[PDB]
């Protein structure tokens, strides 16, 4: 029937992320302040745009 | 500290009713300090929060 497995492992480590909230609560965003330069404008405004 | 259900019976009290609409202090679970309450219909909240 043409399935496969998959099981997609990444490590991780402790570091410093935005995060967006919803109305209701959900986390829909997020961006982590150390990886571009649009990230670190992104971290140092506080704003997702 | 000051948040939790693992709880010291030294000085016990009894429970009270949420008032709203005045100036109170509370102890609500540990979370201690002065406010005014109001009653909402949240949505927001799940089975864990
Ligand atoms: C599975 O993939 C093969 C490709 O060779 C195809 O011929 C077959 O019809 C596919 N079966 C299903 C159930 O999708
Ligand atoms: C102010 O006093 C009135 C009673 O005269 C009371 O009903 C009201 O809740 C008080 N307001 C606050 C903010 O405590």
């Amino acid at each position: 029937d043409n399935e496969t497995l998959e099981y997609w492992v990444t490590p991780l480590s402790r570091r410093q992320y935005l995060l967006n909230f919803d109305e209701h609560g959900v986390i829909t965003n997020a961006v982590d302040c150390s990886s571009s330069f649009l990230s670190e404008i992104q971290c140092k405004t506080q704003s997702f745009a | 500290i000051n948040s939790g259900t693992t709880c010291s019976n030294d000085l016990l009290y009894s429970n009270t009713e949420v008032s709203t609409g005045v100036c109170v202090n509370y102890d609500l679970y540990g979370i201690t300090g002065q406010g005014i309450f109001k009653e909402v219909s949240a949505a927001y909240y799940n089975n864990w929060q």
